[PDB]
């Protein structure tokens, strides 16, 4: 029983096949109160909760190297999204959980990693994608991957509408294998939650 | 109730009143108080529906003029499943630690 | 008692007002009370708040 | 909270699991002793009537609730609107006794008669259902009664369970719903 | 005493300003709890009546006074002159319940029936006026009531506010005066 | 110098002709954590700031009794407004400031009051409108009125989309008088700020 | 109390005679009493009696 239940605000998620959580680059957050915000930043806890996003269909035909990515933050239709439209500057980290649920009779292996400052990777570079915070998902072992990362970047605060620091990436390491008893394919979903949300610079009304 | 090789991930959400119709999508419901859980060694998963209303109490009955349910809805979604077709999810209900009923009434037709 | 709210003591002796219960040896024999109090309340597994 | 549902072990989660505060509750109104302690009407009547709590209406608050228990115990109070004098007789009496005055007989006094009666059966407790293959030499044993009453005529009969004790709960049903979502009904409101 | 009227700060001058002695006063009769504590008649009636203090007459001592407050709270006493038996039901009950005897039912006893009832609404307090844009799925919420009563016929209904609490006072008007100086009227005097 | 400067969040307002602040019905707030919200309510401080709303033109022709009202909350296009669309239940109080700026050579007097549970008032009832939390504005003395009120109502929390507890009202007590040296007319404006904003019951996305 | 003048104690228990008020923490919450007691009584300015 590798039973883990994560909580973010009024939302919870529990897995019975976890392999732990991978913390990336740091285990804490840098100082969220720097000179660049004067004293005007504030924390908006109502945004620290899970939202969902479909990633892709893990099918037998997708080979090693097949890669799907999701640049964060992404389109949000909740309070987080409203924040992005109401404040000039924000910062937050991410608590990511990804599911690739098929069954024990499937085979293959996915690599899920959080990458800072994305750039399309050369196929040779894919062999070294493990230098980034990551975790694997292999049907014989687990159905969930969980990574937690801090905010980072050259600016203590950002303008998400112009730059996306983190970008989630899931890639086929070994192709999915199916048998008569396995799931025919595996839909991969993401359950993400922003952490330590801070905003600064109240923008005007659009009216 | 599924087989050892049937796997799934579910989500339950409490949609408070104020919206016109319950969302048919986990993505939309995600913004509400909700919980997700997957299939595994443990078959049961329990969730508490919170009491959130303007008044301190609520009617156990529903008036005929009541269009949308006064206390909201509960939506159960299925995020995904692997070979779980035709498998079942038994759902039951029980009183919580602070559940309370007041004002006895004899309303049935006799 | 349940649904009786007379402040003043009863005029008739107890052995007339009610039947006398006997014993062969009320107690905390409340199966259901015990049962409900024994319900698992926690959380099974590891937590990450 | 996940658990091994199969074991049937009780599990009561609380809103704290996702950040809430469980509140204070006061369950006086759901106390068995209290709830069963009110009068209920007995519909079938006749100049000679044997008191049987099962003649209670099955959807009435008391009747429904009584039926949601296998075994029970209680003393009783009755209110009878009758013509002539009322004679009561304890459980186990020959029907013929009802004619005799030295058995508790209440002389007619308007508008009705309210009495306090003791549990008078020979069993340690009674039942609402009794799976007898026979039980002889939906029929319940004759011994399951609170005695009998007789008068020139019996117009009304109200019964009240005092000191009620309920055991082994069984199914309690609500009105079946045909409507797509909820059973809606006219709830009182000012005009 | 001059002051900055605009600030709306209370100013109570006394006759001492020009040589007088302020006296002793006893305001028992203007105590809210006391003043609202008397019976008042409810004019509109029907075999089934939902108790709503707003059906009170708007110029009656209790009605006027009640209306001179935005929010209130109280228990209640009622006096009902009815034919047949009277059945009361708490706030929130399905109208249909009124037919059942296990709900507080008072058997007819002449000349009328006086009862003590508890506040039974689901709100912490009630209102005499409620600015709802809707309040749905001069209309006050249905929940603003003290339950309902029913009988074969209901001839009189008197209501009495017990333990009254009034909050947020609002306008209380006197008879409008057309006469040049004062409203004059025949005051009792011996013949 | 009756110099008062009020602050609400990152917004301030200062007057040099104040007559104080009038607190209505209470000086504190009732308990914002009652049973009806279980433990799920939260405070959203980002909403506690000033917003503006024009009331009317105080002109010589408007007589005693002329009344303008503004039911609160009103249409809001900032975070407060977003709150109302994102949560089933809310509660907050109001810090109100009203300006009727003309000049010392004007005359007349306005009555500004906050009324709980509004109902159109009979003209005779206007004579007793002072039973409500109020303040006056008379050119010879002041240009600003300031009233602060707590949340109230039969429900500890409300559904503003269905009920509006407070409603601001400004009424002509004595008609405006102008001379050659006075302002010809006086525009009346309101500067309002919600206080102790609390929400409960996260509504879903509209998508 | 107001308009009740029975010397003798009530026959029915309090929990039947009235509804039981609850708290989440009567008091001196009498806005208007406070308000009235706070009224300026003096005289603003200098006096010459």
């Amino acid at each position: 029983d590798r039973l883990l239940t994560t909580r973010n605000g009024h939302t919870t998620s529990t897995t019975q096949s976890s392999v732990g959580v991978t913390y990336g680059y740091s285990t804490e957050e840098d100082h969220v109160a720097g000179p660049n915000t004067s004293g005007l930043e504030t924390r908006v806890v109502q945004a620290e909760r899970f939202f969902k996003k479909f990633l892709f269909d893990w099918t037998t035909d997708k080979p090693f190297g097949y890669l799907t990515k999701l640049e964060l933050p992404t389109d949000h239709h909740g309070v987080f999204g409203h924040l992005v439209d109401s404040y000039a500057y924000m910062r937050n980290g991410w608590d990511v959980e990804v599911s690739a649920v098929g069954n024990q009779f499937n085979g293959g292996c996915l690599l899920v990693a959080m990458v800072p400052e994305w750039k399309a990777f050369d196929t040779r570079e894919k062999y070294q994608l493990t230098l980034f915070p990551h975790q694997f998902i292999s049907p014989r072992t687990n159905m969930t991957a969980h990574i937690t990362v801090p905010y980072l970047g050259v600016n203590r605060y950002d303008q998400y509408k112009k730059h996306k620091p983190w970008t989630l990436v899931v890639m086929v390491l070994s192709p999915l294998t199916v048998s008569n008893t396995a799931a025919p394919q595996i839909k991969v979903y993401a359950n993400i939650a922003p952490t330590y949300v801070h905003v600064a610079g109240e923008l005007p009304s659009k009216e | 109730t599924g087989s050892t090789d049937s796997k799934a991930r579910y989500m339950v959400a409490y949609i408070p009143p104020g919206v016109e119709t319950p969302p048919d999508t986990p993505e939309e419901a995600a913004h509400c108080i909700h919980a997700e859980w997957d299939t595994g060694l443990n078959s049961k998963f329990t969730f508490s529906i919170p009491y959130v209303s303007a008044a301190d109490y609520a009617y156990t009955a529903s008036d005929t003029a009541e269009t949308t349910n006064v206390q909201g809805w509960v939506c159960v979604y299925q995020i995904t499943h692997g070979k779980a077709e035709n498998d079942t999810l038994l759902v039951s209900a029980s009183a919580g630690k602070d559940f309370e009923l007041r004002l006895p009434i004899d309303p049935r037709t006799q | 008692s349940g649904n009786t709210g007379s402040i003043i003591n009863n005029y008739y002796m107890q052995q007339y007002q009610n039947s006398m219960s006997t014993q062969l040896g009320t107690q905390n024999n409340d199966w259901f009370s015990k049962l409900a109090s024994s319900a698992f309340t926690g959380l099974f597994g590891a937590l990450l708040a | 909270t996940t658990t091994t549902g199969e074991s049937a072990d009780p599990v009561t989660t609380t809103v704290e699991n996702y950040g809430g505060d469980t509140q204070v509750q006061r369950r006086h109104h759901t106390d068995v002793g209290f709830i069963m302690d009110r009068f209920v009407k007995i519909n079938s009547l006749s100049p000679t009537h044997v008191i049987d709590l099962m003649q209670t209406h099955k959807h009435g608050i008391v009747g429904a609730l009584l039926r949601a228990a296998t075994y029970y115990f209680s003393d009783l109070e009755i209110v009878v609107r009758h013509d002539g004098n009322l004679t009561w007789v304890p459980n186990g009496a020959p029907e013929a006794a009802l004619s005799n005055t030295s058995n508790p007989t209440a002389y007619n006094k308007a508008p009705f008669t309210r009495l306090a009666l003791p549990y008078t059966a020979p069993h340690r407790v009674l039942a609402t259902v009794y799976d007898g293959t026979n039980k002889y030499s939906t029929q319940l044993p004759a011994s399951f009664n609170y005695g009998a009453i007789q008068a020139q005529a019996i117009h009304e009969l109200l019964v009240r369970m005092k000191r009620a004790e309920l055991y082994c709960p069984r199914p309690l049903l609500a009105i079946k719903v045909t409507s797509q979502d909820r059973y809606k009904q006219k709830i009182i409101a000012p005009a």
